[PDB]
């Protein structure tokens, strides 16, 4: 086979969130060649990898996944009548996809993180081994460091006009290895008139592929309740934990929630962004 | 006056001074909105009531006595007679906590 | 006490690709538990007809989406049931987007309708689920009517610099029952140096899910040849018959008639005239 | 001149009305680009060869003529002699045309 290459409308370009990915796949042949299809897949995957102490913990996250069957606007009669190659030409297959509105993976990279985006093309041909060509393109705090939040909310009475219910937390990282414990520095305050219930969950929310979409499931995982907090009190953990369970999906991304039940009103909540590996 | 009390074995310290007579412990913390509104309110009874043995212990500077008399929220107030804990209570209630020492004594 | 689907743009008609968003509001008027919202939505074109007494039905599926909502305040998620307590508003967001390719236009008229809907379901602890449904527009000839085109090409050689090559055709009606014979007319010139072969094929493209996509599998049918064309020569056929013959994720089928003539070392010259195939 | 046949009938009634004269027929059709180009000199032929008979068929208006024949492109060029045929090809070539006509009187 002469030439099989993927050659991109822009050849010097950082592509953008929701932004249009656009080429063509071209291929040239030396003699007479039937081809059974030229397809496509195109992939954005960031891995973020660490070692704790001298443990290998990592997080894969795909981001794009995007696979067609490219056609010849002079082959119009479909996929299941083969096409006949003739040197001196160039078929070209064009083909195009939209990327992601939101994270392209590019969170972490360098130290910890590392991302990926390609395009493959296959060449079928009858009683050959299929042939590849990859081309990639170019997409646009310290994982160990602690993390600390904290979070206020008015919650008024009659006789306590300005009660408040407020929570600041501190974990140690955002980076833990499945099996770890999260450990957990909370102080609550309850200056409401009602008796409050701090907790904490750790929740997965599965980027996955079923129909014609991504969808996203949201899972709980471990939890904890704590003691209840009357009015005009304030309670604290220290180091209290939360267990990191082992769990078409894309990705899987987590977070530590920290929140307060308040009944009659909504939950004061804390959500901390968590990186779990394998 | 309220006894600062910075030591595990400086609050055996102070409950053995006291004879037959009452004891109050304010656990408390320095972060918490209700400890400090009720921390002025503790010291003005403690010169009121001179016949009572006040006491302040920081939930997170003493760690340890905090978890042997199984504080768990702040202020936490603790009552004791020759050394035999009579009562407690936990919240900011001023009216709760003279009320208590009255009914004590 | 109130279930409704409230779209962000009530009176927007959307077009292919524009993202349909609103909120499904819940009211109570006594404390009550939720297991689930859940809304659906579907975009369905029926075409129906009768040839001679046989009726034929096309169902195309444009839209197929399901989600589950949730309300910020139930953030462990799907399975954190909701306790709906009286007195206030509860909002559920939801959003989606029409696909790209050609969808069906919003009709109830002649052969058939389309139609566009959300539906919200409300789940709840040994209770029948509750529904309720909000249709919403969108917009991208007769199927009894003759269609046609006609396509010329140049087809130079150096001592036929103005060679040419044509087609004309044309059958009678757009809508097939599924085993009818396409009749199809067609006229062909050649002034070109080439033999040409005047051919004709019905084209399915079927739009099925996969992945997480709408894919497109484009699949040759029943197809004919005439004979070869000699340079300097026009031919035509008069009533050329073609056979229109007979998972879950597939949504839908668009059929064209291909209508064309192979220009040995050049490009074709194509007529795609757009088909409705029914079943009986 | 070349005589129009406008049906099966007149087409009879040409071949037999023929001695054993060269009889060339051109079917032909009206909307042809070939067709219509060969037609004048199908025309200037016929003045030329004077002891030829020279018949027009438009395969439109003819289809049961043209279909009899077997006639399947336009322009094709049939040749009779006594009501049988002795030659064909298809194709406005004006050369091709003169140099059968020469080869079948």
């Amino acid at each position: 086979i002469k030439s099989f290459e993927v050659v991109f409308n822009d050849p010097e370009k950082v592509y953008g969130s929701g932004e249009k990915v656009a080429g063509r796949v071209i291929v040239e042949v030396c003699e007479v060649t039937r081809v059974k299809a030229v397809r496509i897949l195109a992939c954005g995957v960031a891995k973020v990898l660490w070692m704790q102490g001298s443990q290998q913990c990592k997080q894969t996250s795909e981001y794009l996944r995007y696979e067609d069957t490219l056609l010849l606007e002079d082959q119009p009669t479909g996929e299941n009548e083969m096409v006949i190659m003739r040197p001196g030409n160039k078929y070209e297959y064009k083909f195009g996809f939209e990327l992601p509105q939101g994270p392209l993976g590019t969170s972490f990279k360098g130290k910890y993180g590392s991302v990926d985006y390609w395009v493959k093309a296959f060449l079928d041909r009858p009683s050959q081994p299929t042939q590849e060509t990859k081309k990639n393109f170019e997409v646009v705090p310290d994982l160990m460091a602690p993390v600390s939040a904290k979070k206020e909310k008015k919650v008024s009475s009659m006789f306590i006009p300005d009660g408040r219910v407020s929570v600041s937390a501190r974990i140690d990282r955002k980076g833990f290895c499945e099996g770890d414990e999260i450990s957990i520095h909370a102080d609550f305050e309850n200056t409401s008139s009602r008796i409050v219930v701090p907790k904490a969950a750790i929740v997965a929310r599965h980027t996955y592929l079923a129909n014609g979409q991504t969808k996203v499931l949201t899972q709980k995982l471990s939890s904890v309740r704590g003691n209840h907090i009357i009015s005009g009190t304030c309670a604290s953990w220290r180091g209290k934990s939360l267990r990191v369970q082992k769990i078409n999906i894309l990705r899987v991304e987590y977070s530590l929630l920290i929140y307060v039940s308040v009944p009659g009103s909504k939950k004061v909540i804390l959500d901390l962004p968590l990186v779990i590996g394998s | 006056m309220v006894k600062q009390i910075e030591s595990k074995t400086a609050f055996q310290e102070a409950l053995d001074a006291a004879g037959d007579k009452l004891v109050v412990v304010d656990f408390s913390a320095t972060w918490c909105g209700p400890a400090k509104m009720i921390k002025p309110f503790f010291h003005s009874l403690s010169e009121k009531y001179s016949n009572v043995i006040f006491l302040e212990v920081d939930v997170d500077d003493c760690q340890d006595v905090a978890s042997e008399c199984e504080v768990k929220c702040m202020p936490t107030f603790q009552f004791f007679k020759k050394g035999q804990k009579v009562g407690e209570f936990s919240g900011a209630n001023k009216e709760k906590l003279e009320a208590t020492i009255n009914e004590l004594v």
